[PDB]
């Protein structure tokens, strides 16, 4: 099942930092 | 005026970008949080320690799963001396087609990374044979790491949350951790070797299904209780034992040959079984010493405060005042953390010193690059654990230290004569450096002038003796286990040197790293190491002892541990704080471990290639280090990619250049300091409010330059990461390109 | 190597520490 | 630039022992030293080194070799100036000894 | 705008602005809108070589409040 | 004072320094 | 003490701690540290004079 | 060990004796060092390995230069110590530091050769060291 | 802002008041010293942490001390 690399690596490469940075930027800039 | 960071109202009321950076470097500092009390501190550290513990088991499970699913472990069993292991597989979209063909290696379908951490040798030694045991142990560590993630959550709930007196019960940790964490676990691993790993070493499968049926010994626990323990040391694995087969096998489970297995060139598994069994008895007995609620045992607070040796009045133990040290170790957490990093830092290097000379893993002495990486890894780990020992020891003297509770004791008497400690530390650093650098430059000029016989070469005749006082015939000193008429050789009253015929076979062979042959090139580098240890200690001790103030600046305790300076007054005070003496030392600590690992690596490149004469001639003068090691070995590396093509070393050729760039970037934060950069950002703030379309958007946090203490962190971070990655790309590919 | 089935068991079992890590990291405060 | 210029053209400067280009072999290593020596002044600060002298003046006060002119660390501006003069000296002299021993051999 | 500084000059002469550059004061009461109080004292000492010690730094809030903060009396 | 407890242990350790050198000089075997 | 008396210093935060000074002038009523001591070696600031209390000094002449 | 057979017996030391490089313009300075280095111990490489043990057949390596150095090095300290003892009881003492009082420095230089007879005299009189109550110290 | 502590050892030299560039310091009368005045810091919300006031003080050790605290807009020295 070597096709899981095609679906975990782009999520951790792209989706994981986009979801993390967009959470943290809205959390540090929160009155 | 935001609510981030939660743990500080002084940082959360910062309009600049300093708010963001100081949240990161004060987040895990639990002691400086807002409103943190004493018992809330320990209850939060204890549950955090379940968090770091469960990272370790989740880390070690990915080593098992990525090998079972993507590596070639079952293909590595058949021939461990030529089959090249596999760590994980590459899914990189950015690869070109000649860079998929170059990394399709070790008999695999796709691009794979050759494992240089030696975990196939450790798993093959301890009995694991197929890819299903690796997967089973992987899934077990998923559950065993979740058992700690639940435990840290459970011990934060209000009636499951431990009290303060539970943490400061120090005599009960020492009984349970020595007997149970050290002793039972050494006993359990001896049970794992005897039941499983030693029968797996003889071609005899023992798994979870048939370990209750099969016995490790055909005698079978009857000679244990009757006292006939010599039955366990009957016919061992012979000198023709082919590993994991039944040829030349034995029935013994606890044996004491000493020395190495003749094929794998590792320690005997029957020797390790009687080892961890004997360690287990010495620790369970050690864990029944201190006083708990059962009204028996030694009491440490009474051992410190004792003043009477059999009627004679003394000042304390060894007639030295150790009173109040129990209330100094136990009440402070930085005294404990500063202490135990020194304890863990000693043993970490002590692990590395005994794993190249005494290999304990099957077929690891012949897989070279896995052995060159494990030495250099645990040496650099031992570096940070020793620098942080003095670092967290110096946070103790600023923050936690109380001179009234510690009045008159041995830790007070060090702070009196602290100018005598730093002076004689400053002497040995200069006494070695003036005369070790002097003899390299002497040998450099003398060889350069074509007359190399005028070199000052000193045989290390005080370490020549120890290797001959351990049984090496090669020098002809004829003492002390190399003298066959010696009292130490024969063990005169009892003659019980069982280990000694197997030890002298191992030390007198030139086919291992056991007590390597030393010469005049090894004289200068051990005194160069001693230059690096006494000088790194000089910076760390002087920053520890002067942490509470001195002549140029008294009351440094009022300013905390990390503050920039005290201004340009009094001639200026740049890098005056106790944090700044942590800071200068990590240049030396990375330096000294460079010297101990340039010298480790180049002595073994002569052993592994059969050319011992290259090191012994050329390691006396500093061109032979520069030419025959740095220049000559980086030819396989740098040709990892050239205009003709690529090969499998092109990551290490790319990481080598990457390391030279992170290293050089860190100079920018150290040569140039802050006030140049705040006057540069104030021109970018101007030209953003004036640009007509781009001033629709605007910052929430005002851009300021990095603070003075911050870009000494950030400067040391680019320096240290680039120092590691440069050598780690040179260590691997110069060894894995030559074998 | 291991079978294609066994990889999915490892992923589903890995949600059990993934859930518990989210519970611990939020019980330790925001 | 690393393979075909710095690595490949230095094969005449470091292999030059026992010959007439021996001084360029010694100035190549000797200038790598002075370059690296300059970083002690650039990276560190003045206020560390003044504290260290106070522990060396003590051992000089004890045996009555106390100098009448008091020792001080180099000032903040001078510690930068020493660190750039020793930087430019060892960096250029590396290249001075590298250009000569390469081009006095292939020319 | 914030921190107005006023001073009375005997005549006109060229001084140096704290924001960089040289201007020319009038004769009589002057007025300069600066960014921070640090500019006004660094200007107020530059007036001392012109023998002027009659300078007053205000504090203009964005609401329109002008608080006299130097001197206290 | 004549430091008895300091010099008592320094002469013990120096006697260990001289004993190991006797093995190295073949005085004791 | 008197103008010319060598004294010693016991103030730990002072630069000339356990060093020999020379009293230049002693005042009468105020400050609480009314003794001007002209030292012979300079501190980091470059000065060589300071004020000290009456009980702060140890006369050695 | 390792293979410290003496240099007169070595095939390697005699092979290094045939391609001698003249040190000084003495035309046999190439030869008049190899016969002098024959009593030393050349290993497998052909180079004399010095012995800092203290053996009296090997006293020329370390034992003889150690007495020779420590006489000269304890000289320079003692001359520099006794000068600073003298200038402290003068009018200024800072001028006499950078700008040497040559009338006082020259008697101290000639005095020196009984510095072991003077340092032991200073040691036993208790005038070598100073009191810890008279040296400035840092706050603890 | 920062924190300016003034101890009782100063002599009324008026060198620290004539050196703080945001004019935090001022002299108040005080019957202790010979010059009969002590420095006082009634406007420490304006202090920028410059430590010009510690550089100019004669007394050993310093009668004035600046403790670097929480940094607002006035103490960062931001014109923006
Ligand atoms: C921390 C441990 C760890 C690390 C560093 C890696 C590293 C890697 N894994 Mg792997 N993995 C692990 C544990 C780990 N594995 C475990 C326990 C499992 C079983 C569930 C897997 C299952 C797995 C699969 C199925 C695949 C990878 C893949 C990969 C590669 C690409 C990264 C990726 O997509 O992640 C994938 C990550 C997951 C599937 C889930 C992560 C599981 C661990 C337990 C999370 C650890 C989080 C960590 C502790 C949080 C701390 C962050 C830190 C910065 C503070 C890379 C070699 C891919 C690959 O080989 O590409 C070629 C791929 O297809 N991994
Ligand atoms: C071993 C690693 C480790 C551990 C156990 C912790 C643990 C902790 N950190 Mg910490 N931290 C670490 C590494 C670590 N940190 C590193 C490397 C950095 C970067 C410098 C930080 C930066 C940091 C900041 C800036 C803060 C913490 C905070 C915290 C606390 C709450 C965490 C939280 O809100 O989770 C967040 C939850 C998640 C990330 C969900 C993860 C889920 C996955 C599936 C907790 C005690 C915070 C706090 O308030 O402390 C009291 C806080 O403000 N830490
Ligand atoms: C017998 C009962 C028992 C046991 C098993 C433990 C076990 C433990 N306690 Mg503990 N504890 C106990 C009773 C016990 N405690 C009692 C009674 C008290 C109250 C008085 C405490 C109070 C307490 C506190 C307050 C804390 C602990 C902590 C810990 C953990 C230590 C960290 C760790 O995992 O290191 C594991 C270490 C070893 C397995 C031994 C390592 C030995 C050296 C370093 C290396 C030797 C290995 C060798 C070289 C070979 C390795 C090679 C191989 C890896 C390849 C560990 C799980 C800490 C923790 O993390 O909390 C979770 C912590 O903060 N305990
Ligand atoms: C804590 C470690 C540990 C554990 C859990 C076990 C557990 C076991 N051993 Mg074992 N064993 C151990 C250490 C351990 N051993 C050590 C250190 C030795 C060497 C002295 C042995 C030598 C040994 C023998 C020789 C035999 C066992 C047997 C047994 C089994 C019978 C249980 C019993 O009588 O009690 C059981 C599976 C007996 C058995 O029938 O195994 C199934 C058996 O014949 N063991
Ligand atoms: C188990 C050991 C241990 C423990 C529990 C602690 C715990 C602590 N230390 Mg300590 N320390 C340790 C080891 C340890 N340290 C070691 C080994 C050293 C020597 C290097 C130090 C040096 C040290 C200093 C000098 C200081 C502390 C401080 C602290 C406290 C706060 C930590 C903090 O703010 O984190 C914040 C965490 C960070 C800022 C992390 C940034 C650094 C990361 C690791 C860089 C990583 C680079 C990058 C990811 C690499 C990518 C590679 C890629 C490009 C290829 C806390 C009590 C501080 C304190 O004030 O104490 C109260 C403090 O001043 N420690
Ligand atoms: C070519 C490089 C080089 C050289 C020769 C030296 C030489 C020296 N350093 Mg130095 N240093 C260097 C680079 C270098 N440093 C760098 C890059 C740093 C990092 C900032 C330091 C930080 C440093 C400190 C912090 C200390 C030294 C000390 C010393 C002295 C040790 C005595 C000796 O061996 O001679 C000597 C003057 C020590 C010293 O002078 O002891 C009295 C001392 O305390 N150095
Ligand atoms: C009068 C000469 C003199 C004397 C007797 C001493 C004596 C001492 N010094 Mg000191 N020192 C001196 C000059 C002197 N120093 C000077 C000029 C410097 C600045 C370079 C230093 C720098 C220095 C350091 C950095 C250290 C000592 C240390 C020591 C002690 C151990 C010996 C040692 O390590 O030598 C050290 C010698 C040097 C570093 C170089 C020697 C300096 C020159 C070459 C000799 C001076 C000769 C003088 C100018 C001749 C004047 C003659 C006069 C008639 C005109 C000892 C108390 C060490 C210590 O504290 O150990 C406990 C220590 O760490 N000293
Ligand atoms: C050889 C041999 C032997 C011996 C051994 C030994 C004896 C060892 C030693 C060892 C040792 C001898 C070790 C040590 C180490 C040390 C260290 C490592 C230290 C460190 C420290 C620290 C770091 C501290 C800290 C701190 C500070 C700094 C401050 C305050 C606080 C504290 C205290 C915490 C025997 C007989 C057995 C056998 C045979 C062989
Ligand atoms: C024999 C021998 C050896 C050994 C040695 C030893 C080990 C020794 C020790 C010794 C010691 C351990 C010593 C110590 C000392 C200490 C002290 C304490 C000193 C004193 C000094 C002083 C005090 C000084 C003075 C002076 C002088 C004399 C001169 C100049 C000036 C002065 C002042 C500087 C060897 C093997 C190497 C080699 C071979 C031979
Ligand atoms: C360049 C430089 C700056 C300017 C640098 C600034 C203003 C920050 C620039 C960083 C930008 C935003 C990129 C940062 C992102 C990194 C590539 C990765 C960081 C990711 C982690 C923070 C998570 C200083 O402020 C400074 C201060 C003191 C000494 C030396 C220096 C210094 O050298
Ligand atoms: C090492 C170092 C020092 C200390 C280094 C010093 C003081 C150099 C002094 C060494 C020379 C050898 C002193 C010379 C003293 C005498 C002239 C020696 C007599 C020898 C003559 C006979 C030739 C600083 O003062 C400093 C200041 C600011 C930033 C960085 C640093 C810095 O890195
Ligand atoms: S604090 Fe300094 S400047 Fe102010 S009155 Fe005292 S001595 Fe003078
Ligand atoms: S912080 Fe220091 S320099 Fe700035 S105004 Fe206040 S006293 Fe003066």
């Amino acid at each position: 099942a070597s096709f899981l690399s095609s679906i975990f690596v782009p999520v951790i490469g792209w989706v994981v930092p986009i979801a993390t940075f967009s959470f943290l930027f809205l959390y540090i800039e929160r009155e | 005026a935001t609510k981030f960071p939660k743990f500080s109202q002084d940082l959360a009321q910062d309009p600049t970008t300093r708010r963001i950076w100081y949240a990161m470097a004060m987040g895990n500092d639990f002691e400086s949080h807002d409103g943190m009390t004493e018992e809330n501190l320990y209850q939060k550290i204890f549950a955090t320690h379940f968090g770091h513990l469960a990272i370790i088991f989740l880390w070690a499970s990915s080593l098992l799963f990525h090998v079972a699913w993507q590596g070639n472990f079952e293909q590595w069993i058949k021939d461990p001396l030529h089959v090249r292991p596999i760590a994980h597989a590459i899914w990189d979209p950015h690869f070109g087609k000649p860079a998929i063909e170059a990394f399709t290696q070790a008999g695999a379908n796709g691009p794979v990374n050759i494992a240089y951490s030696g975990v196939y040798h450790w798993w093959y030694t301890i009995g694991m044979r197929t890819n299903t045991e690796l997967y089973t142990g992987s899934v077990f560590l998923l559950l065993f790491a979740s058992l700690f993630l639940f435990a840290g959550w459970l011990h934060l709930q209000p009636k499951f949350r431990p009290s303060l007196a539970w943490f400061k019960s120090a005599e009960s940790r020492l009984n349970h951790h020595l007997a149970g964490l050290f002793g039972v676990s050494s006993l359990a691993w001896a049970g794992h070797l005897i039941h499983v790993a030693i029968p797996e070493s003889r071609g005899q499968h023992v798994g979870w299904d048939n370990f209750l049926s099969t016995a490790p010994h055909p005698a079978g626990l009857q000679p244990f209780f009757t006292g006939n323990w010599g039955v366990y040391a009957q016919n061992p694995d012979t000198a023709g034992h082919i590993f994991s087969t039944s040829q030349g096998a034995g029935t013994a489970i606890l044996t004491f040959l000493g020395g190495f297995h003749p094929q794998t060139e590792s320690l005997w598994l029957t020797d390790m079984a009687h080892h961890h069994l004997a360690i287990a008895v010495l620790f369970i007995v050690a864990g029944h010493m201190y006083r708990t609620n059962f009204g028996i045992g030694h009491s440490i607070k009474e051992m410190m405060n004792a003043k009477t040796f059999f009627g004679k009045p003394v000042e304390g133990p060894f007639n030295m005042p150790h009173q109040g040290i129990y209330d100094t170790y136990n009440n402070s957490l930085h005294f404990q953390l500063g202490w135990h990093l020194a304890c863990l830092g000693v043993v970490t290097s002590w692990v590395a010193q005994h794993m190249y000379s005494l290999p304990s893993y099957a077929f690891i002495a012949k897989d070279y690059t896995t052995q060159a990486a494990l030495y250099t890894h645990h040496q650099y780990i031992a570096i940070f654990l020793m620098v942080g020992a003095f670092a967290h020891g110096a946070i103790f003297l600023v923050r936690d230290y109380d001179p009234e509770q510690n009045k008159g004791n041995v830790l007070e008497r060090v702070l009196q004569h602290k100018e005598a400690i730093i002076s004689h530390l400053s002497w040995v650093s200069l006494f070695l450096g003036f005369h070790t650098l002097g003899l390299y430059v002497h040998n450099d000029v003398v060889v350069a002038f074509g007359t190399p016989e005028k070199q000052i070469l000193i045989e290390p005749v005080f370490a020549q003796f120890i290797q001959a006082a351990h049984g090496k015939v090669l020098y002809g000193l004829d003492t002390l286990l190399s003298n066959p008429d010696s009292v130490a050789y024969t063990a005169y009253p009892n003659y019980a040197n069982v280990w000694l015929p197997g030890w002298l076979d191992a030390i007198n062979s030139g086919t291992n790293s056991l007590f390597l042959t030393i010469g005049p090139g090894d004289f200068l580098v051990h005194h160069a190491i001693a230059l690096g240890l006494h000088t790194t200690t000089l910076i760390l001790v002087k920053g520890a002892l002067d942490a509470r103030g001195s002549k140029l600046m008294p009351d440094k305790k009022d300013f905390g541990y990390a503050f920039p300076c005290d201004g340009p007054g009094r001639g200026g005070t740049c890098d005056i704080s106790a944090w700044d003496s942590f800071y200068l030392s990590l240049f030396w600590a990375l330096n000294t471990v460079g010297w101990v690992t340039f010298y480790w690596h180049w002595k073994h490149l002569g052993i592994w290639q059969g050319n011992v004469a290259q090191f012994n001639e050329n390691s006396t003068y500093l061109m032979g280090w520069f030419r025959d090691y740095l220049w000559a070995n980086s030819a396989q590396l740098i040709n990892g990619y050239n205009p003709y093509g690529v090969n499998n070393l092109s990551v290490w050729a790319w990481m080598f250049l990457f390391g030279h760039l992170v290293w050089a970037t860190g100079f920018m934060f150290l040569i140039s300091w802050r006030g140049y950069w705040q006057e540069l950002i104030e021109t970018l703030v101007w030209a953003h409010e004036r640009t007509p379309i781009a001033n629709l958007v605007r910052w929430k946090d005002k851009p300021v330059a990095l603070s003075i203490v911050q870009a000494r962190v950030v400067g040391l971070a680019h320096f240290t990461v680039g120092y590691v990655l440069t050598y780690a790309a040179f260590l691997i590919a110069s060894t894995a390109g030559k074998f | 190597s291991i079978s294609d089935t066994q990889v999915y068991i490892a992923l589903v079992v890995a949600l059990i520490p993934g859930l518990l890590a989210w519970r611990l990291a939020t019980e330790l405060y925001k | 630039w690393l393979r075909d210029f710095l690595w490949a053209q230095a094969s005449q400067v470091i292999n030059s022992y026992g010959s007439a280009l021996s001084a360029y072999g010694l100035m190549f290593l000797g200038a790598h030293f002075v370059w690296a020596f300059s970083l002690m002044f650039l990276f560190s600060g003045r206020g560390y080194w003044q504290e260290l002298i106070e522990s060396i003046v003590w051992a000089h006060n004890k045996l009555k070799v106390a100098p009448a002119i008091q020792p001080r660390a180099l000032s903040i501006t001078q510690g930068r100036a020493v660190g750039v003069a020793h930087y430019l000296l060892g960096g250029i002299a590396t290249t001075w000894a590298f250009f000569h021993a390469h081009i006095l051999s292939v020319g | 705008e914030k921190y107005a500084i006023t001073w009375t000059s005997p005549k006109a002469q060229v001084f140096e602005l704290p924001t960089g550059g040289a201007a020319t004061m009038h004769e009589g009461e002057n007025l300069l809108y600066i960014a921070r109080k640090e500019y006004g004292i660094a200007l107020g000492g530059q007036l001392r070589k012109f023998k002027i010690t009659n300078y007053k730094i205000y504090r203009i809030l964005p609401s329109g409040e002008t608080t006299f903060i130097h001197p206290a009396d | 004072p004549p430091y008895t407890f300091r010099t008592g242990w320094a002469l013990l350790l120096l006697a260990v320094n001289f004993l190991v050198a006797a093995y190295y000089f073949h005085i004791i075997q | 003490v008197q103008r010319g008396s060598k004294v010693r210093i016991l103030r730990p935060e002072s630069y000339w701690f356990q060093d020999v000074g020379t009293v230049a002038s002693v005042d009468q009523s105020g400050i609480k540290y009314p003794v001007i001591v002209r030292f012979d070696k300079v501190n980091y600031a470059g000065i060589n004079t300071n004020n000290f209390a009456v009980d702060e000094l140890i006369e050695v002449e | 060990g390792a293979d410290l057979t003496p240099c007169a017996e070595n095939p390697a030391f005699q092979a290094l004796a045939k391609n001698a490089r003249n040190t000084t313009a003495d035309p046999q300075s190439g030869q008049k060092r190899f016969e002098r280095y024959s009593q030393a111990l050349c290993g497998p490489e052909g180079y004399p390995h010095l012995i800092v043990d203290g053996r009296l057949d090997r006293a020329g390596d370390f034992l003889i230069p150690s007495i020779l150095f420590l006489y000269i090095a304890g000289w320079i300290g003692w001359v520099g110590r006794a000068y600073l003892q003298a200038i402290k009881k003068d009018s200024d003492t800072e001028q006499k530091e950078i700008q040497l009082d040559l009338g006082i420095a020259l008697p101290i230089i000639a005095t020196g050769f009984a510095w072991p007879a003077a340092a032991v005299k200073e040691l036993l009189s208790g005038e070598l060291t100073a009191k810890d109550s008279e040296i400035t110290v840092s706050p603890r | 802002s920062h924190t300016v502590k003034i101890y009782d050892t100063c002599i009324g030299c008026t060198q620290c008041v004539r050196a703080c560039p945001t004019d935090v310091l001022e002299m108040v009368p005080w019957d202790g010293c010979k010059a009969a005045q002590v420095a006082s810091s009634p406007r420490t919300e304006d202090c920028v942490g410059c430590k010009r006031c510690e550089t100019a003080c004669p007394t050993d050790f310093l009668s004035i001390r600046v403790y670097l605290g929480a940094e607002t807009t006035r103490s960062m020295g931001l014109a923006y």
